[PDB]
């Protein structure tokens, strides 16, 4: 299958700073790569898809970047309320994939 | 005596590589092979073209440059009880005339159509597009409606074949006018272009079975150069060998080359019946299994190479753009894929061209066949005039064919395409293989072979004419006959009577098999032993 | 504005069968799919299904075989996902996700059926 992973599960830099994820993948996808915002009890929301498109109806300050294989989520100066997990979907091949996540403290 | 010969050795082989090579080459081979595997499909391929293809092949051509006989009047010298595999194989070769022939129309109509700078496929404000003619992607920030077709299928669905006129197989509607036309048109070049006979074929066939291969090399060298075509290549030739463990690809394999090289239809035993005595078919027969595999790997790589194009500037995953099997990937993805390209009318006009040109040289030699046979079969009210029975039989052939040239033609294309040719051809080619290895004898064969040639074919010939190549063609059978498909064709399925009359058009050419070995009760009466001596030997040469 | 509505909370016992429904409600059902996924317990997701509801066609997982079996109901606009044979291993809250055809982008997503075992 299409499997997906991101960077550690802890590193993430506070306020301030830029915090950006990265999402490897096993196989080289053009642009075909999604993200999501679950936050601690909710159901993920779709924020950035074919990682460079934000979804309509999402904050500006949500960016994505990377194609072929690097992958970035590039979401700087995190406000107090974007504490979640971030995954990183594929659109390439049946069965779509999802990936670890990250959680941003603080 | 009375028999006529080709005109040069190198018409026979360009005529037999033109039957050899058609749409089948084309769009059948490399979606096959992707769905099977990918590049592993190769390997079982290679298997059942070896065992089961070649030796039908050579032993077909062998025969067919002895006996000098076409499908009717050769069963005379073998086994006069099998004489009714002539009267099968004109069924069979009238229905093939039927539904194929239609393919090369809208071919021809989408190569009257493209005749501008501006392709009609490419737009969405036309006359012919609903509210859901989305055009092709070159952005990803519109979405795409599950009711939502590009406008190329929607060309093809609505223009081109006018399927929405139809409800279904339940009514046509009506008969258009265009594909008519286009479908006289391809008749009239097919009968001006086989009356004479092969004296004349091969003179046409020295264009008609060459231009496919300069179209094909022109298309390969434009796909290799579009960006993100090494994916599509990549796709195509990355094995999977975790596919070869089940049944299915063997059995696709096996369907494919069968269908790629076709024995056992009269074609090749006409075409060796205009050949030289001492000619050595055994390299012909073998230079032209090598290169209808050859031409199916290139076009596979053409058709790929283009898809994988497709993939990178829309989404990837070729396997989703390609999840048609039919003239749709070749009508509705690769016109796609002409429409986006630079210098776009150019390449659509040598794409159908291409089309035109490979479904010419093949209808040329399955009527060729049994005009041939016919011939061999009745020279004392034929054969004198050959000029004649030649507008009869495509005047006939056009009558049977105009049921496909209504509204809901796309649907009775199917039903003939997927009933009228697999089973009923492969239980023809097996029970002539066994007439041929078994009641005619292999020892018998082999002397003659050695006559002819100059030298007998080796124990592997014999080991795949008695016991690999019967088996291997019942296998097909007992495969295809087990699983009857559930066809559907753009979101629509078939009804239970479809299945029946399929069933019925399936069996109304093996049929005529058992009805001649018991109508001949009349001809020859007496004792049972007497009918089985007296119609297995053949007559006196 | 648009929000797809599910079941609650339950108790299956391991080695029955039970179903999770979807009602969508908001946009045209019929023109778009409805995928499943299911979330482990804090672990990653995971796509099951598909459903076609124009022609109840379907397009599942294959490590989901024999897992969930997936029906449609457009009369009042439903999505039904049968488990059978459920074991303490995969009962995790379960997702009902519409996504359009081939940006596939899971567009909304449901309000999460913690499925216990
Ligand atoms: C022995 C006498 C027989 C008399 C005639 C009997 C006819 C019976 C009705 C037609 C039978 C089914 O007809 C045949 O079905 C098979 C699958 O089953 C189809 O096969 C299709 O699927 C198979 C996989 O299963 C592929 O490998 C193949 O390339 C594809 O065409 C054939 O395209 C169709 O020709
Ligand atoms: F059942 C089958 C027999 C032969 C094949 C052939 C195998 C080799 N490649 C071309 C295929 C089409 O052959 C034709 C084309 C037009 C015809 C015809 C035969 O009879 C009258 O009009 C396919 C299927
Ligand atoms: C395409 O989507 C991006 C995503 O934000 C947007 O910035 C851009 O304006 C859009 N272009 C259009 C709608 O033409
Ligand atoms: C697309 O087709 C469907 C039915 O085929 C129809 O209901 C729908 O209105 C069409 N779309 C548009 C934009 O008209
Ligand atoms: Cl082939």
């Amino acid at each position: 299958d299409i499997v997906m992973t991101q960077s550690h599960k802890f590193m993430s830099t506070s306020v301030g700073d830029r915090v950006s994820i990265t999402c490897k993948a096993s196989q080289d996808v053009s642009t075909a790569v999604a993200w999501y915002q679950q936050k601690p009890g909710q159901s993920p929301k779709l924020l950035i898809y074919s990682a460079s498109y934000r979804y309509t109806g999402v904050p500006d300050r949500f960016t994505g970047s990377g194609s072929g294989t690097d992958f970035t989520f590039t979401i700087s100066s995190v406000q107090a309320e974007d504490l979640a997990v971030y995954y990183c979907q594929q659109h390439y091949s049946i069965p779509r994939t999802f990936g670890g996540g990250t959680k941003l403290e603080i | 005596g009375e028999r006529e010969t080709w005109g040069k050795k190198v018409d026979f082989l360009l005529s037999v590589i033109g039957y050899a090579v058609d749409l089948g080459n084309v769009w059948r081979f490399p979606y096959i092979c992707y769905q099977n595997g990918g590049g592993a499909f190769l390997l079982p391929y290679t298997i059942m073209a070896i065992f089961g293809g070649i030796p039908l092949f050579y032993m077909e051509l062998a025969l067919g440059q002895y006996h000098r006989n076409g499908c009717i009047s050769i069963w005379r010298k073998i086994c006069p009880i099998f004489k009714g595999i002539g009267y099968a194989i004109c069924i069979i070769a009238f229905y093939i005339a039927s539904y194929y022939n239609t393919i090369m129309a809208w071919a021809l109509y989408y190569l009257i159509s493209s005749f501008t700078d501006q392709l009609p496929w490419t737009s969405c404000k036309n006359s012919w597009n609903t509210g859901n003619c989305t055009n092709y992607f070159s952005e990803d920030n519109i979405t795409w409606t599950l009711h939502s077709t590009s406008p190329a299928e929607e060309f093809y669905t609505r223009h081109v074949l006018q399927i929405h006129r139809s409800k279904g197989l339940q009514d046509l509607g009506g008969i258009s006018w265009q594909l008519a036309l286009c479908i006289m048109l391809i008749f009239t070049v097919i009968y001006f272009s086989i009356w004479k006979g092969v004296k004349t074929s091969g003179k046409v066939v020295w264009v008609t079975a060459t231009f496919p291969y300069i179209i094909l090399s022109v298309l390969l060298v434009r796909g290799a150069t579009l960006p993100g075509a090494w994916r599509g290549v990549l796709f195509y030739l990355k094995p999977n060998w975790q596919k070869l463990l089940e049944t299915g690809v063997w059995i696709d394999a096996a369907a494919q080359i069968f269908f790629s090289l076709g024995p056992g239809f009269g074609v090749l035993l006409a075409f060796a019946s205009y050949n030289k005595f001492n000619n050595n078919c055994y390299q012909d027969a073998l230079v032209t299994s090598v290169v209808n595999c050859m031409t199916s790997f290139v076009s596979g790589f053409v058709i790929f190479t283009v898809l994988g194009y497709m993939a990178e500037m829309r989404n990837e995953d070729v396997s989703e753009v390609a999840k048609d099997a039919g003239p749709s990937l070749l009508f509705i993805t690769y016109a796609e894929a002409i429409a986006n390209m630079p210098a776009s009318t150019f390449f659509a006009i040598i794409f159908f061209l291409m089309l035109i040109t490979l479904g010419l040289d093949s209808t040329f030699a399955g009527l060729e066949g049994v005009i041939t046979a016919v011939l061999d079969e009745f020279p004392h009210v034929w054969a004198k005039r050959r000029e004649r029975f030649v507008l009869a039989v495509v005047i006939t052939c056009f009558f049977g064919s105009l049921v496909t040239l209504t509204f809901g033609g796309a649907y009775v294309v199917k039903l003939l395409e997927e009933y009228a040719t697999g089973p009923a051809v492969l239980t023809v080619a097996l029970i002539e293989a066994v007439a041929v290895s078994w009641f005619y004898g292999i020892t018998q064969f082999c002397r003659d072979v050695k006559e002819m040639l100059g030298f007998s074919p080796g124990w592997f010939w014999r080991i795949c004419w008695v016991a690999i190549s019967p088996l291997f063609l019942l296998f097909i059978i007992c495969s295809f006959l087990m699983s009857p498909p559930q066809l559907r064709l753009f979101q629509y399925n078939y009804p239970y009577w479809s299945i029946i009359l399929g069933y019925c058009i399936g069996t109304s050419s093996f049929i005529c098999i058992p009805t001649y070995i018991a109508y001949r009760l009349i001809i020859t009466p007496g004792t049972f032993k007497e009918r089985i001596i007296k119609s297995i030997t053949p007559e006196t040469p | 504005e648009v929000q797809l509505q599910q079941s609650g909370p339950e108790l299956v016992k391991p080695g029955a069968s039970v179903k999770i429904s979807c009602k969508a409600s908001g946009y045209t059902f019929t023109d778009y799919y409805m995928n499943w996924v299911k979330q482990s317990h804090g672990k990653s997701l995971e796509w099951i299904g598909n459903i076609n509801p124009n022609n109840g066609g379907t397009s599942y997982n294959q490590k989901f075989k024999g897992k969930a079996t997936l029906t449609v109901d457009k009369s009042s606009t439903t999505a039904y996902m049968e488990l059978r044979s459920l074991t303490s291993e995969d009962s995790a809250v379960y997702y009902c996700t519409r996504s359009p055809v081939r940006p596939y982008y899971f567009d909304y997503w449901g309000q999460g059926t913690t499925l216990t075992v």
